[PDB]
This record gives C-alpha cells, sequence and structure tokens, in this order.
C-alpha cells in the first residue's frame, strides 16, 4: 500500500506537465475559437480586469495570454483530479449549453449538474443525499454566472465545502473565489465547445494514464 | 519593442456631435418667422425642448427672444401667426 | 516566429471591421424556433431575426445570410442599476439570403 | 442558535461552530503575534502581546475564548459597546 | 433492504404452501386469487376500509419501492446526473431533448 | 470539519490550517495537487468596490494606427457591398486591402494624407475594385 500509493498518487506531483495538456490547445486555437471576446465595458467586473487586454470599441478583449497561463494550470488540475480519482462535476445554467455539459460529462465518465441548482446540493449534502455520500472532489463551473446575471451559488457553496472550483470567468465574472480561473468567452459556442473538447481530453488522458501506470506498477 | 500592441490615440470612428438645427445661426426676436416655428399653432405655447430637439443655449435664446417680440409688437402671444402655419415643421408634436 | 495574441488581434477580421454599425456580415442560421431564426455571424453572441414573409421556407438550419449589424450586443445601464443589463444577444437586421 | 429550547439552542450553536472553525496563529503558543487594535461595528478591541506569565489580562469572555483558542497570556481593552456577538 | 426482501419472498413462498394445505387446495396451482380468498375466509373482516383488512400479497406488491443505493464502495455515485438530485428525471428530460434534436435536425384512446 | 468561513482566507490556507491544528485528520484528495501546482492567485474572497473618485478603471482601448484610415475609408465610400465573413480567419475587406494599400503607399515615401488617399484609390480602381464614394 505505501509504495503503490508513493509511486502512484505522488509520482505525477513530482513533473510540471505529467499529461501533457499544454498540447491540447494554443493562443490560435483559443482565438479561432473566439475566447477572447468579452461582454461591453459596461458589463465589466472589476475583478477582471487584469485579464482584459483591453477594450475594442467598448468591447472587451480577455488576455489569451494569461488565459493561456490559466488554462495551462486548470487543465493540469483537472488531469491530476481525474487521476487520482476524483470526482469531479461539471456545472452551468447556460440552457443553450446544458446539453452539451450534460453529454461530455456522461462520455468523460464525470458527473453534470445544468439544472437548477437547489439550495443545499453541497453545504446539506449529508441530509439531502445520505450521511455517507461523497461530494465532487472538483467542480467546473462552464458558466460561473447564473440566469440572472449573478454568480453561481455553487461557486460560494464549493469555497465553504473545500472543494476546488475551475471556472471559465467572462469580463463580467467574479473569479475571486473560483481556484482557477481561466479568463475566457463563455457564451460563444465555439468557445464552449472548445472547453468542453478540452476537459473532456483531459479528463480521459488522466484516467487512461492512471489505468496504464497501474497495470505497469502491478505487472511488476 | 512590439508593433502589434495598441497605440494610444483618440477615437477615430466617433461620430459627430449632433447639431441643433439652429447652431451657427443667429435666433433674433425680428425673426417672427423663425420663432413661430417653435410655438403651438393653436395656445401659442412655447415648445419645449424635448419638442423643438434643441440645445439648451439656443432653447433659451429662443424662448428669450419669442417673449421680447411679444412684448415688443412683433409676435402674437396667444396663437402662431397664421401667416407662418406653412412653414417647414420642425417640432416633434403630433396633435392628431 | 509564432503569432501571439497582438497579431492575432491586430489581424482579426472582427477588429479590422470598425463600429459594427451598419456593417454587412454573413450570418449563418444555426437553430430556428418557429419564425425566430437565431444567426451566428462570428461575434460573440447571435442575433434572433425573424424569418421573412418572402422566401419563408428558405431560410433553414445552416443557411448562410446576409446581416445588417446595429450593436454586436444588446446593452444598457439602468436607472439604479450598477452594471448594465444585457439581453446576451446581437442586434441585426435580416436582408436576405447569401448565395 | 436559536431554539424554542435552551438544550435544543447549545446543541444547534455548539455543532454549527465546529463547522466555522478559524485557525489562530500563537506566537510561542501562548500569545499573539503583534498588538491588534480593531473596530467591530462599535466595539473596539485593542489586544496587547505579552510576555510567558503575563496572564490573560481580557474581558471575561476574550478570556473564554482565549483560553479555547490556546492563548496564555494577553492584555485586551474592550471599548465601545461591549455587545458580546459583536 | 434486498435480503429483507428476499427473506419476505421465502417467508411468503412457505406461507403460500401452508395456507394452500389449510384450505386443502393444491399448493402449485394456488394463485393470489385463491389465497386472497382462502385469506378473507380465515380472517373476515368488515373494516370498510379495504386497505385496512387483512392482507397476504407478495412482498413486490407490500413493500413500497425502495431506490437503491445510489454509488458504489469506492463512493463514486452511477448516474452522471446523480447531483442534481432527480437525477431519473434530468435523465428522462436529457433523452426526450437529445430525441427532439434529432428529430429537428431530421425533418381519443390514450392519455 | 472543513471550515466554512470562505470569506476568511482560501480554501487552501484553511484545510492546511485545520490539518496543522489537527482537525482534520487526513489531508483531502486535492491538496497535494493544489500544494504541487498552485493557481496564479490564491483564492482569497474580496468584496468588490465602486470606483468614487478619480479613479479609473486601467483599461485601454485598442487602437492601431491603421484606425484612422478605416475611419476615413469608411467615412468616404461607406461600408460596401462586399459582406463581412468573420468565419474566415483570413478575410480580408476592401477596406482592408484600401489599408493595406494607404501603408505600402506611405512607405514609399508619400506623406500627404489626402494625396495618399486619393492615389489608394485610384490604385484599387485600376486594380478592378469598385470604391463608391458615399458623396
Ligand atoms: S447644437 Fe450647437 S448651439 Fe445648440
Ligand atoms: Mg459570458
Amino acid at each position: 500500500s505505501t509504495d503503490f500509493n508513493d509511486k502512484i498518487l505522488n509520482e505525477p506531483l513530482k513533473h510540471s506537465d505529467f499529461f501533457n495538456v499544454k498540447e491540447l490547445f494554443s493562443v490560435r486555437s483559443l482565438f479561432d475559437a473566439r475566447v477572447h471576446l468579452g461582454h461591453k465595458a459596461g458589463c465589466r467586473h472589476r475583478f477582471m480586469e487584469p485579464y482584459i487586454f483591453g477594450s475594442r470599441l467598448d468591447h472587451d478583449i480577455i488576455d489569451l495570454e494569461q488565459t493561456a497561463t490559466h488554462l495551462q494550470l486548470a487543465l493540469n488540475f483537472t488531469a491530476h483530479m481525474a487521476y487520482r480519482k476524483g470526482i469531479i462535476l461539471f456545472i452551468s445554467r447556460n440552457r443553450q449549453f446544458s446539453y452539451l455539459i450534460e453529454n461530455m460529462a456522461r462520455d468523460c465518465g464525470e458527473y453534470a449538474h445544468t439544472r437548477y441548482f437547489r439550495g443545499g446540493m453541497l453545504t446539506n449534502a449529508r441530509l439531502l443525499f445520505g450521511p455517507t455520500v461523497r461530494l465532487p472532489d472538483l467542480i467546473i463551473f462552464l458558466h460561473t454566472l447564473n440566469n440572472i446575471f449573478e454568480p453561481h451559488v455553487a461557486v460560494r457553496d464549493a469555497a465553504k465545502m473545500n472543494i476546488p472550483t475551475v471556472g471559465i470567468v467572462d469580463t463580467n465574472c467574479n473569479p475571486c473565489l473560483i481556484t482557477y480561473p481561466v479568463p475566457g468567452n463563455d457564451d460563444s459556442p465555439l468557445a464552449v465547445h472548445l472547453y468542453c473538447r478540452l476537459f473532456q481530453t483531459a479528463i480521459t488522458r488522466a484516467k487512461e494514464k492512471r489505468q496504464q501506470v497501474e497495470a505497469l506498477y502491478r505487472l511488476q | 519593442s512590439n508593433e502589434d500592441l495598441p497605440i494610444s490615440m483618440e477615437n477615430p470612428y466617433k461620430e459627430p456631435l449632433k447639431k441643433c438645427i439652429l447652431c451657427g445661426k443667429h435666433v433674433d426676436y425680428k425673426n417672427v418667422q423663425l420663432l413661430s416655428q417653435f410655438v403651438s399653432p393653436f395656445t401659442g405655447c412655447i415648445y419645449g425642448r424635448h419638442i423643438t430637439g434643441l440645445c439648451g443655449k439656443k432653447q433659451k435664446e429662443i424662448t428669450k427672444a419669442i417673449k421680447r417680440a411679444q412684448i415688443m409688437g412683433f409676435m402674437p402671444v396667444t396663437y402662431k401667426d397664421p401667416a407662418y402655419l406653412k412653414d417647414p415643421k420642425v417640432c416633434n408634436i403630433r396633435y392628431r | 516566429n509564432v503569432e501571439s495574441f497582438a497579431s492575432m488581434l491586430r489581424h482579426s477580421p472582427l477588429t479590422q471591421m470598425g463600429p459594427a454599425k451598419d456593417k454587412l456580415v454573413i450570418g449563418r442560421i444555426f437553430h430556428i424556433v418557429e419564425n425566430d431564426l437565431y444567426i451566428d455571424f462570428g461575434g460573440k453572441f447571435h442575433c434572433v431575426c425573424r424569418r421573412p414573409e418572402v422566401d419563408g421556407e428558405k431560410y433553414q438550419k445552416g443557411t448562410r445570410v446576409r446581416l445588417r449589424l446595429l450593436d454586436l450586443e444588446l446593452t444598457s445601464r439602468f436607472l439604479g442599476a450598477t452594471t448594465d443589463t444585457t439581453v446576451l444577444e446581437a442586434n441585426a437586421v435580416l436582408l436576405g439570403i447569401q448565395e | 442558535g436559536k431554539a424554542t429550547d435552551r438544550m435544543d439552542a447549545f446543541r444547534k450553536a455548539k455543532n454549527r461552530a465546529v463547522h466555522h472553525l478559524h485557525y489562530i496563529e500563537r506566537y510561542e503558543d501562548h500569545t499573539i503575534f503583534h498588538d491588534i487594535s480593531l473596530r467591530f461595528k462599535r466595539t473596539h478591541i485593542k489586544m496587547k502581546k505579552q510576555p510567558k506569565g503575563y496572564g490573560l489580562r481580557c474581558h471575561r469572555a476574550i478570556i473564554t475564548i482565549c483560553r479555547l483558542i490556546g492563548i496564555k497570556d494577553m492584555y485586551a481593552k474592550v471599548s465601545g459597546s461591549i455587545n458580546m456577538l459583536s | 433492504t434486498e435480503d429483507f426482501i428476499k427473506k419476505q419472498i421465502e417467508e411468503f413462498n412457505i406461507g403460500k404452501r401452508h395456507l394452500a394445505n389449510m384450505m386443502g387446495e393444491d399448493p402449485e396451482t394456488f394463485t393470489q386469487e385463491d389465497i386472497d380468498r382462502a385469506i378473507a375466509y380465515l380472517f373476515p373482516s368488515g373494516l370498510f376500509e379495504k386497505r385496512a383488512r387483512p392482507v397476504m400479497k407478495h412482498p413486490e406488491q407490500i413493500f413500497p419501492r425502495q431506490r437503491a443505493i445510489q454509488w458504489g464502495e469506492d463512493g463514486r455515485p452511477f448516474h452522471y446526473l446523480f447531483y442534481t438530485g432527480k437525477q431519473s428525471y434530468y435523465s428522462l428530460m436529457h433523452d426526450v431533448y437529445g430525441m427532439l434534436l434529432n428529430l429537428e435536425k431530421h425533418q381519443i384512446g390514450s392519455r | 470539519a472543513g471550515s466554512r468561513l470562505e470569506t476568511v482566507g482560501s480554501i487552501f490556507s484553511r484545510t492546511r490550517d485545520l490539518v496543522r491544528a489537527g482537525v482534520l485528520k487526513e489531508k483531502p484528495l486535492w491538496f497535494d495537487v493544489y500544494d504541487a501546482f498552485p493557481p496564479l492567485r490564491e483564492p482569497v474572497f474580496q468584496r468588490p468596490r465602486v470606483r468614487y473618485g478619480k479613479a479609473k478603471a486601467p483599461i485601454q482601448d485598442i487602437w492601431y494606427h491603421e484606425d484612422r484610415i478605416r475611419a476615413k475609408f469608411y467615412s468616404v465610400y461607406g461600408s460596401g457591398q462586399r459582406a463581412f465573413d468573420l468565419f474566415n480567419p483570413n478575410f480580408k475587406s476592401t477596406c482592408q486591402r484600401f489599408v493595406e494599400k494607404y501603408t505600402e503607399l506611405q512607405k514609399l515615401g508619400e506623406t500627404d494624407e489626402e494625396k495618399l488617399f486619393v492615389e489608394t484609390g485610384k490604385a484599387l480602381l485600376a486594380e478592378g475594385v469598385i470604391l463608391r464614394r458615399v458623396g
């Protein structure tokens, strides 16, 4: 058990990019997906200024260099969690992409909550689901805002319950409590599809690498 | 250093600042024809700027000119002079 | 020699376009609900136009059409609001179909 | 804790507290790292770091909370409103 | 629980054989209608509410449908929509929506 | 018994402090990954404020030198009849072709703005571009 854990769990933590997530994307791919388009300058959020490249005719432009760095970190974290077999829950209240996100979750073997987030799903989880339920080990927000342009209550609840949160934060979002913010465009279908594909690929790579490493260790 | 970085300038696409129809033109208490274009045909009331579409300065000029003409005998007070009822309408009022 | 974000932004068609007012763009109907056509035209948002009474059947998912943009995003501030209310969709006029 | 019954109130409060634990840094495990002057609403708390063996010279409630935290030596003056919750 | 229901089913089979023996009928061809008739005869109750009367039914009919535990030993739930709290309902909605999308892409008897 | 004080520190700091204190017996699954590859900013809650006095947002409008040429082109000739195709990353509008021709003419060593404008218009006409003036 000791050696197994030491060589399985802690081995990947010794490498900058163990799962090679940087190859999954490039600044050009994000640009082509339009990850760099934000809302009007009037909708801008005070905490999203550091990630905004500028304002092109009252339209904010998200610094895709910072997006690339943040996306690297978020994808690496997600890959490591999937490798460690944690529960990854995808949250998004964008009804335009509810179906897509649910399908991505089902395909990648993780969970999704794209519906009306009932109060207490995380803070009252033991009562709602059962005393032995296992809460998600990572929450990935494809849209950190609810359908009234307020932060998803899941963000606050995840911070409360100490569940790390990856999250795509647009120029009108509040990245303060999101553990791994990925400044980007969460409203374009192209951008949302790119995010879904990236997270799906990273999680699948992590799971398959976990299986491969386990087989390598157990066969010897 | 880098040429693709944005440069600090003004907005070359800025649309012109809309000018009131009287901008640059001299409102005179003797130009009763012009003054009557901003008084109700039926009651003689001076239209507000939400009807005339005039800047504040030109609205004040028009009002002062109308009052001065009315008290100096150039303009009727209670109605628009019938001679000017058929002048180019420039007021956003539709009674019918 | 790898294009940077600055270069990409400078040379992007959207940046090359000035204000999106009265600009003729090519949209693509990606979703239709009754007579409402949701058209994506390369912006951050889509425009929901109305199936023209003439040649209405010709407007189907995937159809490429001509729009005259009026605003990439429909936002505005209202009395007492701290941040702009946005309807999360562009404003455009459907001029017909591109062939 | 709010309850129609005192014991239920006690249970609610003490069970909710453990889910809202702070962690307090103690200098040498007996006092605070530096003097702290703060105002929460209308209550001013002026806490002074003190040497070993000085004791807790604090409002009785602060003495209780410091014994819980693990602070042995500190001075504390409470000015303004003495509202217990604030 | 499942083991409890299994024990109840075994009890019901044994009791059904016993009741068939008591009434003299063939244990093999003893049906639920026969069981109900035999119980109504042996334990006559005039209670108006039929549910309050004695009943010897299958445990499946007696006990309510208990939802099985929704996660395994590792703790990971089974259904990807588990955390919605209404996994079955939202799965049905998701399937209906998928069918509607496919239909949109391609193209007095009941209540 | 993870602290539910999302306003006091970050999840990492609270988890670390509770583990140090002994409240948490075992580190949560994500703690090692976080400690190995932390985010660029520690996620500590911050209450947003509204700027009040002379403070202004540091966002700077994205302008380029060619924006002047684009504005002049649109003011002189209007949008045109060739509708933009924003899906193509290499799409070039009539305005962009005019901008390129103006830029190369400037490189040739001409400084007069109106002369550059008229020369570019004539050059595009020669190339076969129907530059229709709005007025
Ligand atoms: S618009 Fe120029 S003075 Fe009124
Ligand atoms: Mg958005």
